[PDB]
């Protein structure tokens, strides 16, 4: 099972990023997608999910209104669009897999996009 | 043969039975006699291991012939038994009985079961 | 949330080690553990703190099921440099860094 | 002294999987084919008993979703493939006598069909519902799912209104029902009743609001696998039922094309009237109280002093985004926007703008589409909302608010909310135990 | 009714089986439904089949309570007869010996058949 | 095991029964396996059904030796006991009893009738 | 063709033939069917010989 | 050497995904899937 993302980014403050997460070894249909960040030097960050199968979504209540996750069947990748970039969302943007909807079971994780916002 | 003493009188059909008990039971592909004979195979063995299951509540299994220790209400038929296994057949008889066969099943089960826990307590 | 501590500890190769990860709400056992390296994506180790995933050596282990979880490697080697993160549910936790004395 | 003694018939039972079949009192759900259910059903109930129920790790509701495709694509199966379909459209938008509410909704396309006739063509107009044609880059369009699935008619003579069926065991399986009017739906359940057969399961088909369902008895349930969890849906079972009345003022018409030798299309004509948008209304005051005793029966799980909102759908298809429900032979996505948009702090009638799809890829199955024909005159529906699926925003922030916006597209889900009480049990009718006896 | 005795007493769901023994048992065409009636009409005249030849085999058949002659080890369970049949139903039995019947089931059998060896030899 | 005694001396073979008794009897698809496993499964189930029918005709249900009152032509064999169940086994008895058989079925059965009757009779 | 505008047509396939076999339909195990041997048997009513099969 | 002429380059004209339109699209086609037809014609 590979995720492979999109390449790193620089974008100005205000403006939108829409990261990449292309998935492949396995059905598209079953496992929930979601968006994990990571400051550099700080702990993860949960962003919100999206379920492949019919694109239903849920994101993080810090990140909600900001944030738009849609999906592509043929093209078989998840999209993650941020949208009033400030200058704390420098980070490395992470799409992982869960396994179960239970216990929830990040098994293959994405290579990172790291996104700088900067002046 | 098959059903011939079915105008026989009661004895004489009650005396044989075997060789109409012995026919109750006796590649697939899905084309439309294939699944007519599957149909027909399923119905018989279930029509069979019903009447089996029956008879042995009842404690008479492997037997054609079985008594039973409940009693027989008088409203079920007053007829006498010379007549009844002397001078009519099994047909007409079940005709007049049909409507209390379910309670005389009752009984039947209720007895053997009783019969049995008497049997439990005895040995 | 969790409150995974402590923040950092300098253990020796082949000490055993224990993280504790002090829950603020019944977690019950859906609690995993993962394994950043440093600049790697992270990797999942130990799931439902107790089982553990295919290809992950077996001196990983987990205990806990209240509000209190543990974390164990008992004998540390010098790929186990990393950083560990409880995870439940949605909620990760502050990293724990393994440093070599 | 003492030897072992075999029983036959001991009341003992361990949870199992097997095949239920169906029994009830044309139809897209073969109904008919379904053995005749007892006049009078039989229940057994049963004193002193305790079982673990699980209605999220229940199989049977695995199998109703089965039965309810497999039923599905064999009502498909023998009707009118769209393939010749599948043509460049011209297309203008319908201007006569439209409100502000359907400006450009509906599309007036006129294109070539082959006719009975294999070497003659046929100009033929129709009326396509803008959800059901995307542009080609009067304008050229083209159906929907042209290029991702192949379409089938929704076939003329069938009927898509659920009929109750009867889920039941084969013999030597029981199907045991927890009688506990305060079953969260996962754990022990005190009341346990034998059973051979189910209350009569309507296969309603809804994403957002559960349509005609089996409703609660004492309150107002909230059962949920993890309500910790925000990947689990959240069901919610109304204990009094809210109506919603469900329109599409049109008055179609349907128009035959010969597409061939005994196929027929079936298009939509010119609407006869004024063409006004199709739309729901739901009692305020009664939606109002039933979003507080709802509110009333969650702040228990996130206790009190916690702020519970309803906001709608935050993404998806357009399955998840509306409230998609299907009546009268037509199939309705209504902007449920209006229901959610509250905020809880410790006559009129809320109207649902809705859309109508002709091009349903049922079951989320891409490969697979479906033409519901058009339906003539005016459909208008009465339906109860018997229960909700929520899902719960996730993250954690300073705020201690709650938000619940409304979810679906998974039919299990539907399907659960009427399941979640059963179980099935096989009998183990053998049973060893001491006695004193002996044989002779 | 069925399953009635589920929470009754041992011996009281022993006194009662024949009302939850009947029930185990009671055009095809190849539809959805039609291919799941047939499955478990099959699955349960297979199950009743069974239970019927595991019965037959200890020398059981048609018998609700049949006695057996082997002997019973104390480490199955040493729980008391007044207990065992007063204070406790067969549910919570079943889950108590139910790792040790297999071993059970075949002392019954090589019993039978032993037993039926000696009427031969005695018969 | 199962068919283990096969080349045993009849009267060894005849001491073990039940460990090959036993395994005379043990969702739906329409596919090429699952048609087949049905087909086996209703194969199975009637073959044992027939086999407990004719045992059951006899008078013989429930045991897997049972005896008989009807005499035994000398035609049928000759051949002494001590021969028959020491220097030989039952595959080349089959074969050389085979076509006598189909006539001692039915004088069982008959015998069986006539006891049956001779205990309504008694009782 | 006539049968272009009402029904799709499908040709009667070479191999196969359409002289009719003789059938017999017989009953399942359990069921036995009845025949009226009578002669005179106008085809609704009683018949005195009845003969298994 | 061994492959002279044991795969051929074959462009052909394909329905689309709608009715009414073509499309001109080649592929490779291994020597022994194709006959010719008395650049060539072959099926
Ligand atoms: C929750 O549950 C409720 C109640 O159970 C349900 O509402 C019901 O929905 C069904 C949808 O099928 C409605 O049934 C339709 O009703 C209309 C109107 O019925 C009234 O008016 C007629 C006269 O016009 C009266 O005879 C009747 O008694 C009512 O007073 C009917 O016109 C419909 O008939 C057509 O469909 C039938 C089923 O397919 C056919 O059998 C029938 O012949 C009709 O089809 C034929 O005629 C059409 C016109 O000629 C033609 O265009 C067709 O192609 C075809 O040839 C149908 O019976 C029912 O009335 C609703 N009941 C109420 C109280 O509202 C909800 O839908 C449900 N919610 C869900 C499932 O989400
Ligand atoms: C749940 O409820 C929320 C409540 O806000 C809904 O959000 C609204 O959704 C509608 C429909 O998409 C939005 O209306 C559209 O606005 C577009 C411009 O938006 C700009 O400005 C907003 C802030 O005001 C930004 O967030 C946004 O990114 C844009 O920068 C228009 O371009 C759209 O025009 C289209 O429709 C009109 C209809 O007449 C046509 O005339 C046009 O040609 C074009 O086709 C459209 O008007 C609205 O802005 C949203 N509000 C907010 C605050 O974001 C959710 O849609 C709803 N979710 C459901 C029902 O599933
Ligand atoms: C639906 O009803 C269920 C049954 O009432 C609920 O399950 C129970 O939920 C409560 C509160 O969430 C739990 O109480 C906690 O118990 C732990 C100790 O765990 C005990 O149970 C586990 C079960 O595996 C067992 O392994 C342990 O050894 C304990 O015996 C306490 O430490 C907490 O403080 C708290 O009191 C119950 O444990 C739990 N029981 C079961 C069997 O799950 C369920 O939560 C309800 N769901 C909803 C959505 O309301
Ligand atoms: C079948 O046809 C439909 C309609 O053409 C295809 O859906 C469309 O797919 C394209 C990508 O090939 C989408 O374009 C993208 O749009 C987004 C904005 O929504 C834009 O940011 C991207 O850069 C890109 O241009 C288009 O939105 C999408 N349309 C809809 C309504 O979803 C569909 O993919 C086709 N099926 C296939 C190819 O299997
Ligand atoms: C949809 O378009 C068709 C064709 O343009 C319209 O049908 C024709 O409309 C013209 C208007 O002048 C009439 O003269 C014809 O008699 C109509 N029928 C045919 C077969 O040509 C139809 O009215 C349009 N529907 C709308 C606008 O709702
Ligand atoms: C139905 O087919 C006819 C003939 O192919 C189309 O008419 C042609 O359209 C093209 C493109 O506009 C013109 O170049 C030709 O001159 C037209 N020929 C004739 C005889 O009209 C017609 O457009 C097709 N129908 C639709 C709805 O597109
Ligand atoms: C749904 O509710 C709306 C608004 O309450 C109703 O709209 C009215 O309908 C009547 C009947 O045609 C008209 O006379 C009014 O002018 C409408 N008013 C408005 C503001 O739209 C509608 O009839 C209701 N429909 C259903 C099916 O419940
Ligand atoms: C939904 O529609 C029904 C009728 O289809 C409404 O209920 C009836 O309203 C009429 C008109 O006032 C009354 O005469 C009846 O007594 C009502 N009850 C029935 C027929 O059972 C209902 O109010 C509507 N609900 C809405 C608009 O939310
Ligand atoms: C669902 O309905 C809501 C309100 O009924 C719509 O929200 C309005 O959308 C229009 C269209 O752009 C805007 O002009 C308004 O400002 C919105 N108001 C509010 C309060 O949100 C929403 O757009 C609808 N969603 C659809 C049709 O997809
Ligand atoms: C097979 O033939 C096709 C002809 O289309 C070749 O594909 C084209 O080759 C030309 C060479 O000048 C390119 O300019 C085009 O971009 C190619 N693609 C298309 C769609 O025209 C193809 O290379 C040939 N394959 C072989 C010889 O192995
Ligand atoms: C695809 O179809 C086009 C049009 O039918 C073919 O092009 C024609 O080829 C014939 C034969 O030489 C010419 O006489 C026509 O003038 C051509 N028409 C056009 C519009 O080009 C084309 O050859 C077909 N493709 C292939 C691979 O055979
Ligand atoms: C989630 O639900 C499962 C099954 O009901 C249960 O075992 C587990 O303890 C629950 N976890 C939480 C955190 O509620
Ligand atoms: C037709 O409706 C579409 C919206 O579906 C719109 O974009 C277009 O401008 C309209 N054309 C008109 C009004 O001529
Ligand atoms: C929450 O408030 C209700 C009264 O509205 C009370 O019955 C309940 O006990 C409270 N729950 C707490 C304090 O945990
Ligand atoms: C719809 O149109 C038909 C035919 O004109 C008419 O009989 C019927 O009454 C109309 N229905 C409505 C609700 O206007
Ligand atoms: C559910 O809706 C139907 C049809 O509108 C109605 O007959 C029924 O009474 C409703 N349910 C309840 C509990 O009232
Ligand atoms: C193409 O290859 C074939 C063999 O498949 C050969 O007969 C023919 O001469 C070749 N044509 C050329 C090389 O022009």
């Amino acid at each position: 099972v590979r995720l492979m993302q999109s390449g790193d980014e620089v974008k100005k403050p205000g403006a939108s990023v829409r990261l990449s997460c292309k998935a492949d070894g396995y059905e598209f249909s079953d496992y929930f997608l979601h968006w994990v960040r990571q400051a550099p030097g700080q702990g993860l960050e949960w962003l919100g999910f999206i379920r492949p199968r019919l694109g239903s979504v849920n994101y993080s209540k810090r990140f909600q209104g900001r944030i738009t996750m849609t999906r592509d069947m043929s093209i078989n990748t998840v999209y993650m669009e941020l949208r009033s970039l400030t200058s704390d969302d420098t980070a490395q943007y992470y799409c992982a897999r869960m396994y179960d909807t239970d216990s929830y079971k990040f098994d293959s994780w994405g290579w990172g996009t790291v996104v700088i916002v900067s002046s | 043969g098959f059903l011939g003493a079915a105008g026989s009188t009661m004895g004489a059909a009650s005396m044989t039975l075997t060789v109409q008990a012995r026919n109750l039971l006796s590649l697939l592909k899905l084309t439309v006699w294939g699944i007519k004979q599957l149909q027909a195979r399923v119905l018989a063995v279930e029509r069979y291991l019903r009447d089996q299951q029956l008879l042995g509540i009842w404690g008479c299994s492997g037997k054609l012939i079985c008594c039973t220790n409940v009693p027989w209400n008088s409203s079920w038929s007053n007829r006498n038994l010379s007549e009844i296994w002397d001078n009519m057949t099994w047909l007409q008889w079940d005709k007049e009985i049909s409507n209390y066969t379910q309670i005389i099943y009752g009984l039947l089960e209720e007895s053997q079961n009783q019969q049995e826990k008497n049997e439990q307590d005895l040995l | 949330p969790m409150t995974q501590s402590p923040s950092s500890l300098s253990i020796s190769v082949g000490d055993r080690v224990t993280i504790t990860c002090r829950s603020s709400q019944y977690a019950a056992h859906n609690v995993n553990w993962y394994q950043q390296r440093s600049g790697k994506p992270p990797k999942l180790l130990i799931y439902d703190t107790s089982k553990l995933q295919a290809g992950v050596p077996s001196r990983f282990r987990g205990g806990g099921f209240g509000t209190e979880f543990t974390f164990t490697i008992s004998s540390l080697q010098p790929e186990d440099v990393a950083t560990y993160y409880c995870q439940h549910y949605e909620f990760f936790g502050q990293g724990t860094r393994l440093e070599i004395t | 002294n003492l030897w072992v003694t075999v029983y036959y018939g001991v009341p003992v039972w361990k949870d199992a999987e097997t095949t239920l079949f169906c029994a009830s009192d044309h139809n897209v759900w073969a109904t008919h084919a379904c053995v005749p259910t007892d006049p009078n059903p039989q229940e057994i109930h049963l004193e002193n008993v305790t079982e673990e129920f699980n209605m999220w790790k229940n199989n049977m509701v695995e199998q109703m979703h089965t039965d309810i495709i497999s039923l599905w694509d064999q009502s498909l199966k023998p009707c009118v493939k769209l393939t010749p379909l599948c043509v460049t459209l011209q297309c203008t938008n319908v201007t006569n006598n439209i409100t502000d509410d359907m400006r450009g909704e509906l599309k007036n396309c006129s294109f070539n069909m082959t006719t009975e006739l294999r070497d003659k063509k046929q100009k033929v107009y129709s009326l396509f519902y803008r959800l059901d044609v995307v542009q080609i880059n009067n304008k050229e369009y083209r159906l929907i799912n042209c290029n991702t699935s192949a379409i089938t008619q929704a076939c003329p003579k069938v009927s898509f209104e659920p009929i109750p069926i009867h889920y039941c065991a084969p013999a030597g399986f029981a199907i045991l029902k927890c009688k506990d009017k305060k079953f969260n739906g996962t754990g022990p359940c005190p009341s346990v009743s034998t059973v051979q057969c189910t209350h009569g399961i309507k296969p309603v088909v809804s994403t957002q609001l559960l349509l005609n369902g089996s409703l609660a008895e004492e309150e107002v349930m909230i059962r949920s696998e993890n309500i910790t969890n925000n990947a689990k849906n959240i069901l919610v079972q109304f204990n009094t039922p809210v109506q919603i009345n469900c329109t599409r003022p049109n008055n179609n018409t349907r128009k035959s094309i010969r597409i061939g030798p005994g196929q027929a299309f079936y298009a939509t004509g010119d609407i006869i009237g004024d063409i006004r948008q199709a739309h729901c209304n739901v009692s305020k005051a009664t939606w109002n109280e039933t979003l507080g005793k709802v509110v009333k029966q969650l702040r228990k799980h996130f206790g009190n002093n916690t702020i519970i909102r309803f906001a709608n759908s935050s993404g998806g298809d357009l399955e998840v985004t509306t409230h998609s429900f299907n009546c009268g032979g037509e199939f309705f996505y209504c902007n449920t926007s209006g229901l959610f948009n509250s905020t809880w702090i410790s006559n009129d009638s809320i109207t649902l703008p809705c859309r109508i799809k002709q091009i349903i890829n049922m079951w989320q199955r891409i490969g697979q589409a479906m033409y519901a024909p058009p339906i003539q005159g005016v459909i208008r529906c009465v339906s109860n909302i018997t229960g909700l699926i929520l899902t719960r925003d996730g993250g954690s922030t300073n705020s201690t608010t709650e938000t619940f916006r409304p979810g679906g597209g998974d039919m299990r889900d539907n399907w659960r909310s009427e399941l979640y009480k059963y179980k099935v049990v096989k009998i183990e009718p053998l049973g060893v135990a001491p006695t004193r006896c002996k044989r002779r």
